[PDB]
DNA sequence: CTGCTTATCGGTAG
DNA sequence: CTACCGATAAGCAGACGATCCTCTCGAT
RNA sequence: AUCGAGAGGAU
């Protein structure tokens, strides 16, 4: 059964928010992509055995993150890239703030 | 979880970057090359062509093959692959920018149209905001036309300093299409641009020419807005729907990449062929289409791109866009797993909480419990017992990486299990799971609550945990989710729980009670007339899970022992349970058993129902929960039903026809009350006809026909109801029922049995839909009540075809706003939702929303959270100086004012104490200031508000605690309390700053709870009215601290959200375009929900802008004094008081040619123009009521086209009055352009805009001479139309109390801060009209967000959504991917503070529970061996 | 008293579903309009085929 | 401080920024008949010191945009006369609690 | 004079209602309307002496 | 759901013994909640029995 | 940032979400096979010898609280006040 | 019986209160080609292509169908039919 | 049941 | 006594439209 | 199963 937002919006209200990660992962998408450190990018090829990365373009093989999204939103994210636009996924914040 | 571990390290997202991609690093991310426009078929040999799919992304066949990758299917997402395009291209929605940049550029050198040398230009480029930034510099780029060579310099205006090259003229550039039309200026030279020039032009743009518009060095660059290569997504983000073998199905952007790459390919046919120089760009704008329509196509050109058959065509935006979109229906609302749904069923012998799950649906659903030896020896025997029988398991999951299916598997009876492993186990008794109804907007939406699993396919819950879901049993059907983490089941049973979420937060009161045969039986029970017996009180009472295990005394024992039904049903109210009611005629020894008592869990009179267990707010279940608790309290409710069911089962209780047919005479004389109600009726129709009735101040003699006509034959159904009302006994389940509060109005008895009465259409009776009549079956002008639907009979009765027909219309009006009502509804219930969602409680008690900012300094003003709040009495602000002084006041030097030595053990060696009495002083001096301020926070005088810590009760506590008596005197000394009390006004904390500013801040959201403290807690009070000891006040005091700090709302809170619902839950239970004010028009009114869709879009124009007028404060109980501002505000023209303009000739303008003149010309001589003269007639009777003279009126004209018109006029004392003017070559044509100007463009006295000025008398209450709150009435006008600019500016009125239902005005003329306070009180009475209330937090936050920004920032689109909040945050709502387009153009930032990022990303928000981490102590985990 | 049409029976202004309520005269207005919305929803013999 | 009758010509007025440190304001006469801040609804602003204010996001930890803002034009803070950065000590009545205190920076 | 007065809000009140602000006996209501018949119909009073506004369902 | 909108699903099965009869001997095969007839206004119904 | 052990604002009483949490990730780690700082008196639920194991406040866990500038307060359950 | 629920008695439900036949329909075809390749109704047994459900075929005659007689449960098989595609 | 772009007027500048 | 910048008024455009749940039919 | 619509349940 669909999960609406409004449902969302009932569980950010009672404040329990590990379940709505539950309900948005484990009980759905739950995916798992690999993002090069510098070009934050869907483009790291993985040869999951040999234990190699590598990412052609932003020459990498070392810098290399492991993420926990839901499929979709690399849907979302590829989706985007066919649209020239480039959504960036970068593991650790610069601004401060 | 996505199979098979990984190597690289496991971290969250914190940041994401928006950009554009730059062809440079389209190549060197691409590992296919693309170059053909097929599929698969290396000519039919079933694998894939290296042109399109496959030339290395990703496969199909379930093979492992993706470039040596393997992973294949689910492990490896999608590789990309790039299209090399012969020719430039225009990305489909940055047309307007790539236009906009163009305007702001000039063309051959590439610079900025003005530099910092023009002073205007340097304020645009000072704006801190790329977006606004580049707004204010294309507003003036826009006027520029001409590459400046050089330009005026910061010195003298006749030298100048150089700074670009060669200035050719710069083109006026319109869209259409897909290109960019432009006109050089001397007849333009029409010419398109090309995609090929705009990129030359666009590399050629300064680096510091980037930035100073919005765009960035480095991710997003103007010259890559202009497709050069194009990327191409994998198979994953267009799957084909595979049928076996040799049969394809594939997506649609799949047939446009073809389409694409097929017109590509033609181009570069064409170039390194024979092309036709310009034939060839005709196919140039096709590989312009293809590539525009394949991210976008509901755009400005008509063209819709269809595919054969009369398909749209899914462009990457409509897989995006809010509604089953991908971001909405996909991202923010998943479906989900472990999730369940049936029909549900009242079941009165589960506990509140609990909810009886099928056995079935237990025996699909699965809970993960990891081994341990705490519990292998039942988790074995579970998977023993495989997936078949109830306690059982369908999974065992060992450490390695791979399931045990038991329904299959060779060894389900084997098994050995092992420390460590997931069991996965059927649903279990006592398990925790989140229950839900829709449609879901409150947290009482979704609770959580405990399986307790049942035969039969139905749900089953608790009647009394009804209201909050809002279901019936007529087929309802709700949502189950079972959590699946230990931790994540936690967050439920400590947060989402039934009980836990008893004290709804939105209104302040608890939201469950006690309903229907329950809450009937317990009246019928109560009564001191219902006595049980030996034998049936034994099994009521090993009924209560609870029962002490004593059976009670017997209330009677005379010749045969009889118990109350108060005395057994008091089994089920614990013990120290205290409650006062005293409802009317209630007395200490009530003669009608009103009101109630209880101490002790005891009942000692009143008759239990409604008012006392319902979820009224000083009713028992609020009481018990405040006093025992949310788990001692939830067992109270089961304890009242399973006891009074069981009585009730035995007692009986029914309904028949029988239950509304009332007496002989009665039935006579109701019939006889209609009978004088309907020629009260006819002989106000033969007034009306024979032209005697009075107008009313209500408008039109028909309009006041119709308001006395109904306001007849209402006030007779009214009586006509009284009527048979009490003709029913008290043996009458109907009205049996209406006492008990378990249904039914006294309406309901009213229509029944005595008469249905009238019903209307759009507020008026019926209309005439048949040219003067409103059935055919009636003659014309039948203007009496069975004509316009009046219905006399009762339904017992039976209505009669006209009756019915016309009582079946007055029904559908209902249906209607039900209809056209709940689309719009939800859509200002989801705006709210969206628009406060991040706004959450911090830990220094702020209130911010995502991006860090302020919103309110201490949550709703007080830091309290909603659900601790009560209706408490100020006594401090109420009753007279007089009776004050009788109650606050305690002097110790004066023989009749000190504190009688019969109450304090010390009072008679007190009587005089100097001392004692400046710290008696010290208690009034502030009781006083405490007054002083309060009538000046509250002008109404209103003294009951919500408040924290309920003190009649925590004292009444007091009182049958310490069953202290009110005949031996008290132990405390006068410097105990005032000491106390005052010791305790240090210990109320809710901030906690060590400094100044905090400290300083913390008292005001205390100084209100503070007076009510002081109110209660004074001398004279607690000594003399409620007998209190130095143990008893002691042990008071120490309660109200705790009960207020338990009060405090906890930082995590999501207000946002927890503030948005509460109004958009009444905001749809508000009745669409109701108006109870048609009818009597002219004086209309907006109302309900209308009115609000007003508010939330700071709407410009509105319906009905009144704008209310108070008088000085002197002359305003004056009558005519107010038809003297009155006629100093409307709006009065020269056309208002006209009657005829004519238009005469006159030729010898020393004589009159029209005789009723001739006595006006010997006046204006006796004391060269022209002949064409124009008469005027003003009318006396208009000329009066706003008060001018002839005089007045000529002066005015006189001076509009000044000394050019001759222009004369009659007196006061004329039988007409009459301005006569004549001017001074076709002189009949100007004497018309004059005509219109002498009308609707010349003031006589008003303020403009302000058409119609009405008087009203209002009551107001004020403090009085002698203390009391009196009704002082005064006069003030309102009005239509607004111009608070000027209207404020008028003398007579008071300038300080002036009000506008505009408060979008109240923003542009009092200030920001007035306008806040404005749109408050506009919301209030939009939600207070419903009759429905909401706590000040939750609105007022709401008011905030709109204000704090500066101006006033709308709920809708243009509003809250253009804020600086993160793109992926803006991008859920309404405009989707037009904001994520303009987000990666302007190299954008998102913080993933915000819900949504968070949510989008599948994390854990930091909300709530995740406002914080939890790290392991080293140091303190030493300690524990 | 100038009538040229009588109406062959008032209860005709009912339609099918409508028209098999009891009593529809002595019914709340809206009600009779839930009940023509379940009539079809229940179970008959449509047909002896 | 001056004060004009009908409306000053657009020239003059951009003579007026044109003179530091000295700072100059216009005035409509209309726009001044009636004192705004004597009205029932608008609580008293106050304007705080530098110093006062550099105390001030100290103990609410602010990056000073992250506060509540006043528009530079609004009649009140035109009232006070505002300028870019300064602060105001809006402190209201309150329904929930007595008093409650607000803090307005100027756009 | 008569002109410049306004509508007097005029509905016959019942004895049949008890008020919260003043507790009289002096109600007015209208019928409607939200969801009429099952499951139910609103009923929306008023107190003309003391302004609240409650609701019944 | 009678002929009155006046739905309503089973929420329980009870057997010949376990319901009210009548001195006559009798037995119901339906039990409805008197609740459902003040707030709907359904007169016919008691009528039409 | 790090506030101090000193300089303490936030309040001390013991915040449901935090709560609520606590006993969570500690019922999580009982789940996992690990060691108990309290007699389990007859006790086979992890929620229900978490809940034992914070009326005698025996969980090593240090909360930590964000304020919004990044600096931050850290409590452990032993210090926070659980009234409810 | 309280908020639109209802107790019925289950005697008379015995008795035979309120019983309903439910009568469902499934349906299929054989689809020829422009060149002769039509589909084939049968009981089919894996071979080459194997691709199946996973319920009881055994039901089946060898027709295609099952006979009016017997009594479908689960997911069992009511129509079998396949499809020779190269 | 309204925000952003365009034209037409009334004033001030060489 | 004409040249041209600036304010304002008036004319035409866009993007939203309840939550969830079951059925049946038709098509590259 | 992808896609378009129609019929119906809950406020
Ligand atoms: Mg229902
Ligand atoms: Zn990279
Ligand atoms: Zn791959
Ligand atoms: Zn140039
Ligand atoms: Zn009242």
């Amino acid at each position: 059964l669909r999960f609406g937002e409004m449902e969302r919006d009932c569980m950010i209200a009672h404040g329990a928010a590990s379940f709505l990660k539950e309900r948005l992962m484990e009980a759905s998408d739950a995916f798992r992509v690999h993002i090069c450190g510098i070009c934050g990018l869907m483009t790291v090829i993985a040869k999951l055995n040999h234990n190699q990365f590598e990412c052609k373009g932003c020459d990498n093989k070392i810098d290399i993150y492991q993420i926990h999204i839901p499929y979709a939103a690399k849907l979302l994210f590829q989706e985007l890239m066919a649209m020239n636009i480039t959504p960036r996924l970068y593991t650790d914040r610069s601004r401060d703030f | 979880v996505g199979q098979q571990y990984s190597s690289a390290p496991l971290r969250t997202v914190k940041e994401v970057q928006f950009g554009l991609f730059s062809p440079e690093e389209v190549r060197a991310i691409s590992v296919a090359k693309i170059r053909f426009p097929e599929t698969m078929d290396e000519t039919q040999t079933r694998a894939k062509i290296g042109g399109l799919n496959d030339p290395r992304l990703g496969s199909i066949d379930r093979n492992l093959k993706c470039q040596t990758c393997q992973e294949g299917m689910n492990e490896c997402p999608g590789h990309f692959g790039h299209i090399d395009l012969a020719k430039p291209v225009f990305h489909v929605g940055f047309i307007a920018k790539i236009k906009k940049v163009c305007e702001c550029v000039c063309m051959h050198c590439g610079k900025l149209l003005l530099d910092e040398h023009n002073e205007l230009m340097r304020q645009a480029l000072a704006i801190k905001d790329s977006k606004k930034r580049f707004a204010a510099i294309w507003t003036l780029c826009k006027t520029k036309m001409v590459c400046e060579t050089d330009v005026p310099s910061e010195d003298d205006p006749t030298q100048l300093v150089s700074r670009g090259g060669c200035g050719n003229t710069q083109p006026t550039i319109r869209k259409d299409g897909l290109k960019l039309v432009g006109s050089w200026k001397d007849e333009p030279e029409l010419r398109v641009l090309s995609t090929e020039e705009i990129l030359n032009i666009f590399k050629h743009i300064s680096v510091k020419d980037f930035t100073s518009l919005g765009f960035n060095e480095v991710f997003s660059r103007p010259e890559w807005m202009i497709l050069t290569c194009l990327p191409v997504p994998p198979p994953p983000v267009r799957p084909s729907i595979s049928f076996n073998e040799s049969q394809r199905g594939e997506d649609d952007l799949t047939f446009k990449l073809a389409d694409i790459l097929k017109a590509n390919i033609s181009l570069e046919t064409l170039e390194h062929n024979g092309a036709p120089h310009h034939a060839i760009e005709e196919a140039e704008s096709l590989l312009q289409f293809h590539v525009a329509t394949y991210m976008d196509n509901d755009i400005a050109g008509q063209p819709q791109a269809l595919q054969k058959s009369g398909r749209p065509v899914k462009s990457i935006r409509a897989r995006l866009k809010g509604k089953e979109g991908r971001i909405r229906g996909n991202l923010m609302g998943k479906r989900v797993d472990f999730s369940a749904r049936t029909v549900i069923s009242g079941d009165p012998n589960l506990e509140l909480d609990q909810v009886g799950v099928p056995k079935s649906i237990a025996k699909t659903l699965t809970y993960p419990e990891v081994v341990t030896p705490y519990n292998i020896d039942r988790l074995t025997q579970l998977v023993r017992n495989g997936p078949n029988e109830h306690p059982g398991a369908k999974y065992v999951i060992r450490d390695s990486g791979d399931r045990i299916d038991l329904r299959y598997s060779k060894r389900a009876g084997d098994i050995q299990l092992q420390y460590g492993w997931k069991v996965e186990r059927h649903i279990m008794d006592n398990d925790p799971v989140l229950f839900n109804r829709q449609p879901s907007l409150h947290k009482m939406s979704m609770m959580a609550h405990r399986v307790k699993v049942i035969p039969y396919s139905t749900f089953r819950l608790n009647l009394s945990v009804t209201s909050p879901y809002n279901a019936d049993f007529d087929g309802d059907e709700m949502n189950l989710h079972v959590p699946q983490s230990e931790e994540t089941r936690a967050e439920l049973s400590q947060l989402c729980a039934v009980p836990l979420q008893i004290v709804s937060p939105q209104s302040n009161k608890p939201c469950m009670g006690i309903v229907q045969d329950t809450l009937c039986g317990i009246r019928k029970l109560t009564l001191r007339d219902t006595f049980i017996e030996l034998d049936q009180v034994l099994n009521m009472l090993y009924w209560v899970p609870d029962w002490d295990g004593v059976i009670p005394t017997p209330a009677i024992i005379k010749p045969k022992p009889l118990w109350s039904g108060k005395q057994i049903l008091s089994v089920a109210i614990p013990n120290g349970i205290h409650l006062q009611r005293f409802d009317e005629g209630t007395t200490l020894l009530s003669p009608k058993d009103n009101g109630m008592l209880i101490i002790d869990g005891q009942i000692i009179f009143g008759v239990v129902e409604k008012k006392t267990v319902g979820s009224s707010n000083g009713g028992l279940i609020h009481v018990v929960t405040r006093e025992k608790g949310p788990q001692v309290c939830a067992k109270l409710f089961g304890n009242i039903q399973k006891v009074v069911n069981f009585w009730l089962l035995h007692n009986g209780f029914s309904t028949g026809i029988g239950d509304t047919i009332a007496d002989g005479p009665t039935m006579r004389e109701i019939t006889e009350t209609i009978a004088e109600a309907k020629k009260k009726v006819l002989d106000v129709t033969k007034e009306a006809q024979a032209n005697l009735l009075t107008a009313k101040h209500g408008m039109t003699l028909r309009e006041s026909f119709e308001d006395n006509v109904v306001r007849f034959l209402n006030e007779a159904r009214d009586k006509a109801g009284r009527l048979a009302e009490v003709n029913l006994k008290d043996l009458n389940n109907v009205k049996q029922m209406v006492m008990a509060g378990s249904k039914g109005s006294f309406i309901n008895i009213a229509q029944m049995s005595a008469c249905v009465g009238q019903q209307s259409v759009e507020g008026k009776r019926i209309a005439f839909g048949f040219v003067d009549r409103t059935l055919p079956h009636f003659s014309k002008d039948d203007y009496s009540p069975e004509s316009k639907g009046f219905v006399e009979n009762s339904y017992l009765r039976g209505l009669t075809p006209q009756e019915f027909f016309f009582h079946a219309m007055g029904g559908r009006e209902g249906l209607i706003d039900t209809a056209v009502k709940t689309a719009e509804t939800g859509y200002i219930q989801r705006r709210l939702v969206k628009a406060l969602e991040d706004i959450m409680v911090h830990y220094d008690n702020t209130t911010r929303n995502s991006l860090g900012n302020v919103i309110q300094f201490i949550y709703g003003e007080d830091g309290m959270d909603a659900a601790h709040i009560e209706k408490q009495s100020l006594d401090t602000i109420g009753g007279s100086d007089a009776a004050f002084e009788k109650r606050y006041r305690v002097d110790l030097l004066n023989t009749d004012h000190t504190l009688d030595p019969s109450l304090l053990e010390s009072g008679s060696e007190i009587l005089g104490d100097l001392k004692l009495q400046v710290l008696l002083d010290e208690e009034y001096k502030q009781l006083v200031k405490d007054r002083k301020f309060l009538r000046e926070v509250f002008v109404d005088g209103e003294a009951n508000w919500p408040l924290p810590v309920n003190i009649r009760r925590i004292i009444q506590n007091a009182q049958q605690t310490f069953h202290i008596d009110h005949t031996k005197p008290s132990d405390l000394t006068i410097k105990d309390i005032v000491l106390g009390v005052k010791d305790l006004q240090e210990n109320l904390l809710v901030l906690r700053g060590k400094n100044e500013i905090i400290q300083n801040a913390q008292r005001d959201a205390v100084t209100l709870f503070c007076c009510l403290l002081r109110s209660r807690l004074a001398t004279r009070r607690v000594l003399q009215e409620y007998r209190l000891t130095k143990q008893a006040f002691d042990w008071v005091l120490s309660n109200i601290e705790a009960q207020f700090l338990r009060s405090v709302v906890h930082p995590g809170e999501m207000v946002g959200v927890l503030a948005a619902q509460s109004i958009g839950e009444p905001a749809t239970q508000m009745t669409l375009n109701t108006f109870h004010f048609a009818g009597v028009a002219s004086k209309k009114v907006t109302s309900g929900v209308p009115r609000l869709k007003e508010i939330l879009n700071v709407a410009k124009n509105m319906k009905t802008p009144s704008l209310t007028v108070y008088l000085e404060p002197g002359h305003a109980a004056d009558q005519e004094q107010a038809k003297l501002i009155r006629s100093a505000i409307e709006h009065t023209t020269l056309k208002s008081v006209t009657i005829a303009s004519e238009i005469y000739y006159d030729p010898d303008p020393r004589s009159t040619v029209i005789p009723e003149d001739e006595e006006i010309i010997q006046l204006h001589f006796s004391l060269q123009q022209s002949p064409w003269l124009l008469r005027l007639e003003l009318d006396r009777a208009a000329m009066n009521d706003k008060d001018l003279t002839m005089g007045q009126v000529g002066e005015r004209i006189k001076q509009t086209f000044k000394n050019d018109l001759f222009v004369i006029w009659s007196e006061d004392n004329d039988e007409k009055l009459i301005i006569r003017c004549r001017v001074v070559a076709e002189e009949d044509h100007m004497l018309k352009k004059i005509e219109n100007t002498m009308l609707e463009n010349i003031t006589l006295r008003g303020v403009e805009n302000i058409e119609r000025v009405v008087m009203m008398k209002y009551d107001r209450k004020v403090p009085s001479p002698t203390g009391e709150y009196v009704k002082e009435p005064e006069w003030v006008l309102e009005t239509d139309g607004v111009n608070l600019s000027e209207v404020m500016t008028v003398p007579g009125i008071d300038p300080t109390r002036i009000y506008t239902n505009s408060f979008i005005d109240i923003m542009e003329v009092l200030g920001i801060e007035a306008g806040r306070a404005a749109l408050y009180k506009e919301v209030y009475n939009v939600i207070a009209s419903d009759g429905s209330y909401v706590n000040y937090r939750h609105m007022a936050l709401l008011v905030d967000v709109m204000t704090t920004q500066g101006g006033l920032t709308s709920v809708t689109r243009h509003g809250f959504n253009r804020s600086n909040t993160g793109a992926l945050m803006r991008c859920s709502f309404e405009e989707t991917v037009e904001i994520l387009f303009e987000a990666g153009a302007s190299a954008e930032l998102d913080d993933c503070r915000g819900v949504s990022e968070n949510v989008i990303l599948g994390q854990m928000a930091p909300i709530g529970t995740g406002a914080f981490d939890v790290m392991i102590d080293e140091e303190s985990l030493v300690k524990y061996m | 008293t100038t009538f040229t049409h009588c109406e062959i029976h008032p209860s005709m202004i009912l339609g099918v579903a409508a028209s098999i309520i009891p009593f529809p005269d002595h019914n709340q207005s809206p009600r009779n309009t839930y009940q023509s919305a379940m009539g079809k929803q229940a179970m008959g013999v449509f047909l002896t085929n | 401080i001056f004060v004009y009758q009908n409306n000053i010509t657009p020239s003059a007025m951009k003579l007026v920024p044109s003179i530091p440190p000295a700072t100059i304001e216009t005035f409509n006469e209309a726009a001044l008949v009636v004192n705004i801040t004597h009205h029932e609804l608008v609580p008293k602003h106050i304007r705080l010191s530098s110093d006062e204010k550099r105390e001030l996001l100290k103990r609410y930890r602010l990056k000073e945009s992250q506060l509540p803002r006043i528009q530079r034009a609004d009649p009140v803070a035109l009232y006070l006369g505002l300028k870019r950065g300064e602060v105001v000590k809006i402190i209201r009545k309150s329904e929930t609690s007595g008093r409650y205190a607000s803090y307005r920076i100027c756009m | 004079l008569y002109n410049a007065q306004g509508a007097t809000i005029e509905r016959s009140v019942t004895d049949r209602f008890t008020c919260g602000k003043c507790k009289e006996k002096k109600v007015s209501y209208y019928q409607l309307q939200t969801r009429s018949a099952d499951h139910p119909l609103t009923t929306f009073c008023t107190c003309e002496a003391c302004g609240n506004r409650w609701k019944f369902s | 759901a009678s002929r009155h909108g006046q739905k309503g699903t089973i929420g329980i099965t009870y057997r010949r013994e376990d319901m009210p009869f009548t001195a006559e001997g009798i037995v119901p095969d339906l039990i409805i909640n008197p609740h459902a007839i003040p707030s709907r206004m359904t007169v016919a119904h008691l009528i039409e029995c | 940032k790090a506030i101090p052990k000193d300089q303490r604002a936030t309040t001390p009483y013991m915040t449901k979400y935090e709560r609520a949490r606590i006993l969570g990730t500690r019922a999580l780690q009982i789940s996992m096979n690990a060691p108990v700082f309290v007699d389990l008196e007859g006790e086979t639920d992890p929620l229900r010898i978490a809940m034992k194991e914070l009326a005698e406040k025996k969980i090593p866990l240090v909360i930590r609280r964000y304020l919004p500038d990044g600096s931050f307060e850290d409590w452990s359950v032993e210090e926070l006040i659980v009234d409810l | 019986n309280q908020e639109d629920s209802m107790i019925m008695n289950q005697s008379s439900i015995d008795r035979g209160l309120f019983r309903s036949l439910f009568f469902r329909s499934y349906m299929d075809q054989e689809k020829k080609y422009g060149m002769s390749i039509t589909e084939t109704f049968e009981k089919p047994q894996r071979t080459n292509t194997l691709r199946m459900k996973h319920g009881t075929y055994d039901k089946l005659d060898d027709d295609g169908l099952i006979a009016p007689g017997v009594r479908v449960s689960g997911e069992d098989v009511i129509i079998g039919k396949t499809t020779p595609i190269s």
